[PDB]
Formats: structure tokens, sequence, C-alpha cells
RNA sequence: AGCACAGUCUUAACGAUGGAUGUCUUGGUUCCUACAGCGAUGAAGGCCGCAGCAAAAUGCGAUACGCAAUGAAAAUUGCAGUGACUGAAUCAUCAGAAUGCUGAAUGUAAACUACACCAAUUCCCUGGGAAUAGUGGUACUCCUACAGAAA
RNA sequence: UUGUGUUGAAGCGAAAUACGUGAGUUUUCGUGGAACAUCUCCCUAGUGCAGAUCUUGGUGGAAGUAGCAACUAUUCAAAUGAGAACUUUGAAGACUGAAGUGGAGAAGGGUUUCUUGUCAACUGUGAUUGAACAAGAGUUAGCCGCUCCUAAGGGAUAGCU
RNA sequence: ACGGACCAAGGAGUCUAGCAAAUGUGCAAGUGUAUAUGAUUCUUUAAACAUUUUACGCAUAAUUAAUG
RNA sequence: UAAAGCUAAAUAUAUGUAGGAGACCGAUAGCAAACAAGUACCGUGAGGGAAAGAUGAAAUAGUACUCAGGAAUGAGCAAU
RNA sequence: GAUGUUAGGAGGGCAAAUCCGCCGAAUUUAAGCAUAUAAUUAAGCGGAAGAAAAGAAAAUAACUAUGAUUCC
């Protein structure tokens, strides 16, 4: 019954053998529990866990790894960009909008809305 | 029509339960008002909302 | 029929498996059951 | 004679014309010219009508699993930015 | 009462104490702590754990005292290893009393339960 | 040990099937307020699966009644077993990872788990060593930028 | 406004030298196990039932009555089990008379298939049987078919409304 | 002549707009404060309170197709 | 001063969600659905579509023991 | 204009209470019924937002004139 602070710190390749023989322990499991024994049958969901907790320690680091591959280059995958809403993504910019002509600009900037207060 | 009463005069001849709308909310829409233009003025650093005319 | 589609005998099956009936050690702490003649399943 | 209206008609049923209809699951799916009754999987659109109010409101959005919806849901909240983590200890 | 955002409905707020998460529930499985305590930690409650000593004062069994065994919140209910009972089978099993009617005595101190004393404090 | 015509009806007391009346309510209804789209980055819906002993419903997606992380933080227990003296047993939040087959479904059809064609593909190590027949792509319309042909 | 409530309220059954003229009110006994009224004045309403071939739910007489009728027909001994006209074995007499209650198959049904236990309900009679219930088990293809090609035809592509 | 085998529960002149009449009340040649405005009201408060020297409806004067 | 174009507020919500309320209903009532509900079920289909709440303070007090019967169940001096 | 498994991007369907266009009835009333009325409604088709649509006069008055749009 591993844990997950003890396992980041794992090489990939030994990450990897170690999830190839948990599965094969539990497989050894699954055939004590399918023939005639009802004994062992406790272990499994420790097991089960074990490798899920392997595989998503796994799959953590090879997205930083393959998010570290990317960096920039303004051609970020599909997938690893962002996951806003479609018209999230299809919305103006704020800057797009803000965007204004150089005739109304000047305009606003020599009278701006201004502050002031009566007697 | 029975005998001395006006001649009935009832616009209701067609559908007008898909349209009535009666207005519980009128004292509650007018705190809410009250609320927000106090919260404009507020945020306005003291200047008056209000605009000469 | 002796001749059947693979979906529809994997739909057999899953339906044969919602015929067994409550497990016992459960009922320490059902009404949706068919028969295989008194009602037809019809898929 | 012994082929009647009644029951000797009655008789005769086999060979059925509706089947599973793949996008809605429902038994409303004609064989005999390819096209169901309740979605209708050969055209685009769901076929839903205003007359109906059961077949719309027995098949309106929020029965099923809500895999996607349920889960962008009270994210609004948080309005986070994703790729964002919380502080560890 | 005062405040608008809270709801005092009757149907809405038993609702959710029957539902209630084990999460809230571990904040109301408290009850009074005795007299002396009181004074010497400066608060005046304090939750159940299984290895607490407490004194029962309320039902039919008001006058022995002994450390609890176990909690259930399944149940809302407490076990004193001493006021056990027996079934009609032979069997005993511990007899089951409600938070409000028993005062902890003695309570086993903790790594966890000083920060929660400290914030009490 | 003996006495009662039977049957029909009526009245009292004691009981049988039935579940109103009376009382309860994690329910509903109405009204008020606040916010408001989802989707080729694979939608809503549907099939198929998932527990030690597991049918439904709730939940979950080959990490399958839950993974990671934050806070709360000691029980879960029907039997079994799991837990420390707290990134662990159990809760709430959930942004990280995953998210089968489908489904507008999109390589070619469907009462098929049918058949193509192009890249062989991926992992591990930091130029090699493995593995797998397994993996991606190929709908129609349209816009910008590119190419070689026409007149 | 002002009380009753675990020394038992609301309800309900029986009843009252009880009151009214009458809707009804008020009481005693039994049962009951948690709320109840205001008639001090008033405000409000989804408010008072015998019916509508009223609706929902339950119960009668009719009545232990009609009836349990086609497909010729069963009899004995034993086992089984507490129980046997309708389970099993043997003897005997018959029938179905190859257009068969015989074998294979199609559409349809979808585990009814087999084994071991099994009688709460069903098997309109009994029932140890079972197409019932419970727990397990069972469908092996280069050659049997599908997958292939084409028909009356369907759907769709270009254009056209 | 038609409905009623039996029992328990549910079961029907209500609500709105407008007008008129009858009654009670305030005010009275005026009346109503509408939308809306202000307030150390802001559990109950979706109610009560309040309205700087022509807002309107209805009434004060009728009549004719109509200039009036 | 038409035959070109843009824009917040004052306004609507029998949808979805999240909160809060009530001179509302109280299990034939109230939404069809207080419970395993758009479930069982019916129709080849468009579609139609229900019934079912309350032991008890605690079942961690859910009927142990004896006798009779095959068992159901029954009786006790036995027992919550 | 063609051609492109050319590079880079978009559209398709679900969901409707409020909203936006088209098409488009009858039941009914008129004590009959055909104009009319139900109704520029129901049904159908197609399209978005958190509000939309309308909006800066080819306006209204006729007066000592007002002055985008929307809403009570």
């Amino acid at each position: 019954n591993v844990k997950a602070y003890e396992l980041r710190t794992l090489k990939k390749k030994e990450l990897l053998d170690k999830l190839d023989e948990l599965k094969k322990e539990l497989s050894g499991l699954r055939i004590s529990k399918a023939l005639g024994n009802s004994a062992k049958n406790s272990k499994i969901h420790g097991v089960r866990k074990n490798v899920a907790r392997v595989l998503t320690v796994y799959n953590q680091k090879r997205k930083m790894e393959l998010r570290q591959l990317y960096k920039n280059k303004k051609f970020k995958p599909y997938n690893l960009r962002k996951k806003l809403t479609k018209n999230k993504r299809l919305q103006l910019s704020p800057k797009q909008k803000a965007a204004m002509t150089l005739r109304q600009k000047k305009k606003v900037q020599n009278f701006p809305q201004r502050k002031y207060l009566v007697v | 029509v029975a005998h001395n009463n006006v001649l009935p005069n009832v616009h209701l001849h067609k559908w007008w339960q898909r349209h009535v709308r009666v207005n519980f909310s009128k004292n509650i829409k007018k705190k809410k008002r009250r609320l927000l233009r106090e919260k404009r003025r507020k945020a306005n650093g003291g200047t008056p909302i209000e605009k000469l005319h | 029929g002796s001749i059947k589609r693979f979906r529809l005998k994997q739909r057999l099956g899953k339906c044969r498996r919602q015929n067994r009936p409550v497990p016992h050690w459960y009922r320490l702490k059902n009404t949706k059951r068919r028969h295989w003649r008194r009602t037809k399943l019809g898929l | 004679g012994k082929a009647g209206k009644g029951t000797g008609s009655f008789g005769k049923r086999n060979g059925k014309t509706h089947f599973l209809c793949l996008r809605c699951g429902k038994r409303s799916y004609h064989l005999q010219k390819k096209k169901c009754a309740s979605c209708g999987y050969p055209s685009a659109k769901k076929r839903r009508f205003n007359w109906s109010v059961k077949a719309k409101r027995r098949n309106t959005t929020g029965t099923g699993r809500c895999r996607y919806i349920k889960t962008l849901r009270r994210k609004l909240k948080n309005k986070f930015t994703e790729g964002s983590t919380p502080k560890p200890k | 009462k005062f405040n608008k955002q809270k709801s005092s409905s009757r149907r809405k707020m038993r609702k959710a104490h029957f539902t209630a998460p084990a999460g809230l529930r571990r904040k109301i499985m408290s009850s009074k702590l005795s007299k002396e305590l009181r004074l010497k930690y400066k608060t005046r409650s304090l939750p159940v754990r299984k290895d607490d000593e407490v004194l029962i004062c309320r039902g039919h069994n008001h006058g022995r005292e002994g450390k609890v065994v176990k909690i259930n919140r399944k149940r809302y209910k407490i076990y004193v290893e001493r006021v056990t009972r027996e079934k009609v089978n032979g069997e005993s099993t511990f007899i089951g009393i409600h938070p409000s009617n028993v005062v902890l005595t003695k309570l086993k101190v903790d790594k966890n339960r000083k920060k929660i004393l400290d914030r009490k404090a």
C-alpha cells in the first residue's frame, strides 16, 4: 500500500516496471478469487487502488513533460491549449474591443469625463 | 342583457390569461433602484449624478 | 430465433443479468423483476 | 372462414417493423423505410414538437447522466483560471 | 434570526440535519464540558472521541460514568463501556445515549485537539 | 351428568377483512431575489461496462460507487479487511490527470461489433533498445495565405 | 383575549334523570399515546351531501350455485415420501397410424436448456412433478451460414426549385 | 315513468374587469394621492410612514352634425 | 433632410441553476411522481402512464426456551 | 475562375421561460351564416443574447413650441 509523495520522485522506467508487476499481482489475485478460494479477496481493492495512484502520478508527470517540450511557440496542440467555453474562445479580445480610432481617442483625451463638486 | 344597466363594453373577448401580469414587486423594485442609484453616486467620488437641464 | 445479432445477444445477456434477484445480506441493512413468459421484453 | 378479422388475423403477427434506433435507444426505428419515429436517425434534428408536452419533458435535457454540463456547472462561482492549482502546504 | 441570508425554515433545515455529511455531524456530536474543565480550558464544550471519559446525567442510566468505546454518526449515538444490556438472544451490546445527555469529565489530549483548543483560546 | 325445534330478524357485549377519521412530514405549489448557454478542444441523449461477497437507484469511465491535491481531519464496517497515535479510514472543495462505444458523427454503411486507403505506431534510455495488426489521419461547405495548369 | 395538556389531549365505539325546537353543544365509560379551543370581538375560505348509469377504495345477496364436457381408456403391484386417481419403475390393455403430439429448420420468443435442492404463491382438483422458486453449469468452424454481387427498390452526390 | 345492491372519502353559483343600485364610513366644491420620489424602516418590513405655493381621472354647465 | 451603419440604462422571464420566504396543500390533497418516477406496465407507433409514507425511545430491545406437530403455526409456567 | 488528406480558422446539433422573422388555421361569437370575430393567436420552420429588439428624426405639433430609443 504505497502512497503518492513516495512515488512522486521515482524514475519513469522503475515506475512502469512497478506498475507492470502490480498488474501481474492483481491478475494472480483475480485467479485466486475466481478459483474455489475465498480467502484473499480483501487485498484486491488495495491493489486496484495502488495501480490507480501509480497511473495518476505517471500521467501527471507525462503531462508536465509534454507541456515543457512545447514552451511558447504560439502553436500549442489543441488539447494542451485553453479549454474555456466556445464563445469565450471566440469572444472579442479585451484589447480588440477597447481599440478605437485616433479621431475619437484624441477627442476623449482632449475632453475627458471629469470630476467636480458644487457649492 | 338585463333591463336598466349600461351596455356592456368588456374588451376581454380574446385570450387574456396568456397576457395577465400583476406587479407584486413594486416596493422591492423601488428599494433595488434606490440601492443601485446610491451605489452609483457613492462610487463617483461624491460628484452628483444629476445633470443640469 | 437461432440467428441473432451481436448487440441483440449482448442485450439479452444484460436483461438476464437484470433478472437476478436481490442478494440476501444486503437485505440485512425487489419489485422490477420480469418473468420469461409473463412479460415480453420486446427487444 | 379461419383467418378472420379477429383471432385469425391476430395469429399472423411475425416479422416486426421497428428496432433499436441507435441514436434514441427506444424501439421506434421503422425498418421498411430506414427512418426512426422518435428522432429520425437518418435526419439531423431531434424531431421535437410543441403539441406534445410529454414528448418534450420526458426527453428534455437534465434527464441523462450529464457528463460535461454538470461538471462545467458550479465552476462559474470559482471563476478560476484553468491550469492553476491550489497552493501546497 | 436576524440575517436573511441563513434560512430559518423548519423543513429546509431539518432536512439538512438528517442528510448532513459526517464531516458536519462531527460538529453536532458534541456535549457539555464539566465545571472544573470549563474554567481550566476557558471553553464551554467540545466534541466526543472514542477514548474519552464521560459522565452520564440524563435518562434511565444517569448514575454511572465510564470511558466511551465507539461512536456512530449514522445513528447519532455514543457508547460507554459499562452500561451494556443483553438482548433476547443472549448477546450483550452497549446501549446508545445521545450526547446531549452526557458531560465530559476527562478527555484525551491529542496533537489534533491541541490546535482546536488553541483556536478556542 | 342434565337442559335446550331449527331457520329469519332485531338489540347489547366481545372479535374478524377494510384502512377513513384524528395526528405526523427529508414532499409539493406559489411568490421574491441573484446569475446564466453547451458544442469538431467531440455537445445533450443513448448503449456498454464498474464493487470481495453487488440486483435497482445514486455515483463512476478500463485510474470505472472512485485517483491526485486543499481543508476537516479518526473511523469505515452487514461479514471480511483497511486505518494514526496524521498527504493515510471517512467527509466537504475539486482547478491537476483520465474521461470506453456512440451520438451534428465526420473515410465508405448499418438489424453488420462490416471494409477500405495514407503515414507503420508507440514506449524506454539520453544515438541505441524494446514492443505491438495495436495508433493517428481521410465528410461537405466556406475565408485568408501557397502551388503547378488555362487564354 | 385566556387556558387545557403523561394524573393522557385530538379522534373513535357505547351511552347520558343533560340542554335546545334544531341544526348541534356539553358529558360518563372503554380504547388511545401527543397535541388541543376560544362563543371575548373580528378577518378569511378549495367549508357542511343520499342521490348526478358521480369517481376512487372496500363488502354483500345471487352462491358452496352455474360450472370444471371436444381430441375413444385406462387397470394392477411396487418404490418415493407422513401424505399418491393425475411423480417414478414393472406388468397389461390401447392410441397417434408416417398429411403423426417423429425427426430437423425459418420468423418470433430469450435461458424456458442441463444438474443439484426446492413447495411461500402458481401449475383453476390433489400434488413429492413442473415451462414455478433457489444455486451452479452450458453454445468452440479456413470448409454450416452471414459477411460478396446484383432486382423490383431505398438513401445520398451535381444541378434545379 | 327514469337513477338508486351496499358503505367511507372527494363532489358543484367561485374569481377577475367594468357599471349600476342598497347600505356604512371620511372628506366635501372638491375629491383620490398614480406611476414615482426620502428615510440611522430595512428578521417580521413584498408594510407602515411621508409628498416645497395648477399631473391627471371623476365633478363643478349644457347644448348642436359643425365653425362654435 | 430618406433610400448606409453602430450603442449601456430605464424594461421580461410558465427555462435551467442557487438561495429566501408564505393567513397555500397535508398522502384520493399537493406537480403525474413525499417511496426504486417519467419507474413498472400497455400499444408494432406516434404515444399513453399508474399504486405504494407512519413498529418502536432504543430493534446496539425485531420474538430466545419448553411442549405439540413435517413444517407451517399454536400453547405455556417461558420470554422483549 | 478551376485543382488540392496544401498551412492557418470557421459553420453543422442540443437546449427556449423572456426575445427575433416567415408561414399560417380552425373551434367559437354574431343566438343562423358568408364581411367580421377568434388572431396578425394556436401549430410548423429558421436564429441569438443575459437580456434581445428599438434607437440619434425625411419626428411631433401649430403653440411664449417640444426634441434619440425604451418602459410605468
